[PDB]
């Protein structure tokens, strides 16, 4: 058969979801963003393309903050990255409201992963076109 | 909240030529029981605002959480959140007043009285009051509970009108606040000797004094009071 790449969450005969790989292709076409985990913390860095000098420098911030301790940068479709960051902020707010402590980094990672995986479960929703490097410091370092 | 349980008493505040002063005791009353000592009822928002809350302590902790979340959500996507476009006392008070009036209209009030004090970005003093009914008002001297009956006269003796504010030094205002706190501890039954005080100045910044005590207590004459009328010994 053919046409397995026309709808999301459709398994191809080789056991693949081609819409996810097309979203990955969309990610690869984005600017470069890196993260480095050091001894006492983490660092995030990103490259912003100056298509014209009409862009106001130091504005158009790409690195976003979740809670007061989570840093998130993304490569790909910047609006999808902002959507994912808002979802993560909601998750962190609920976690703090319920369990008092700020959300741990692995917990936040699993929340975002469950969100994206759910977005790769239905043909009525499009996979996220972003790859997200995030992190921070919690009680476990 | 339909009936307050653990409560905190009066919160007082006044203005002076360079900012505001706000004080509140450190006691959580379980009815007639002075149950919880050490309850910080002054919540500093940022480096330029202090909220003094009287009433149900559970609702006060809810307000604390809401203010911390407001600060956090303001920091979102705001590279100047530590400079311009930072949380002002006016913004905090308007958020609180919206919440209080909406809860009042939902018949589930936040059984509290809130005094928001601070200094605006342009050096102007902000000092306003809201309660569980959503009533909002401002004055050179503000006070909740018994303070509104006893502390407000002593504070208006120092600042009666707006023109008196530039004539009031921080020392005079702090002395008036301490005297009002002493009188309150004298005549309030649900009060504490230990309290906290905060001075928000346009030049010095947030000054948070904890573990203050009411001193210079006049009780000697009590040795001469005998009986309730005709008794001589």
């Amino acid at each position: 058969g053919t046409g397995y790449d026309l709808s999301n969450s459709v398994f191809s005969p080789d056991g693949r979801n081609f819409q996810v790989e097309y979203a990955v292709k969309a990610v690869e076409n984005g600017t470069t963003s890196i993260g480095i985990k050091c001894n006492d913390g983490v660092v995030f860095a990103v490259e912003k393309l100056i298509t014209s000098k009409l862009l106001v420098p130091q504005k158009n911030v790409k690195i976003q903050v979740v809670d007061r301790h989570i840093g998130c940068v993304y490569s790909g479709l910047i609006p999808d990255g902002r959507h994912l960051v808002n979802r993560g902020r909601e998750e962190a707010a609920s976690f703090k409201k319920l369990y008092k402590t700020p959300i741990p980094i692995p917990a936040f990672a699993d929340r975002l992963g469950q969100y994206v995986q759910a977005h790769t479960l239905y043909n009525s929703v499009r996979p996220f076109g972003v790859s997200t490097i995030f992190g921070g410091v919690d009680k476990n370092g | 909240t339909q009936q307050p349980i653990v409560t905190g008493t009066s919160v007082i505040s006044m203005k002076y030529d360079n900012g505001v002063i706000i004080a509140a005791d450190n006691l959580g009353s379980y009815g007639s029981l002075l149950r919880f000592n050490g309850v910080e009822r002054l919540i500093p928002v940022g480096d330029n605002t202090v909220v003094g809350i009287s009433g149900d302590i559970s609702d006060m902790q809810h307000i604390e959480r809401l203010l911390k979340d407001l600060v956090t959500e303001n920091a979102y996507d705001n590279p100047l959140a530590d400079a311009e476009e930072a949380l002002e006392p006016s913004y905090i008070f308007e958020y609180l007043a919206t919440v209080m009036y909406q809860r009042r209209s939902k018949m589930n009030p936040l059984w509290n009285a809130i005094i928001v004090a601070g200094v605006q970005s342009n050096g102007d003093q902000f000092l306003r009051y809201v309660n569980l009914l959503g009533v909002t008002y401002s004055s050179p001297t503000l006070a909740t509970g018994f303070g509104a009956h006893m502390a407000n006269p002593l504070l208006r003796k120092v600042v009666d009108r707006e023109s008196d504010i530039p004539k009031t030094t921080v020392q005079v205002a702090e002395e008036a606040i301490v005297n009002a706190m002493r009188v309150l501890y004298y005549r309030d039954a649900r009060s504490s000797r230990n309290f906290s005080l905060a001075i928000i100045d346009k030049n010095t910044g947030l000054t948070f004094k904890k573990n203050l005590q009411v001193e210079n207590m006049k009780w000697d004459f009590a040795k001469d009071i005998k009986g309730y009328g005709t008794q001589k010994i």
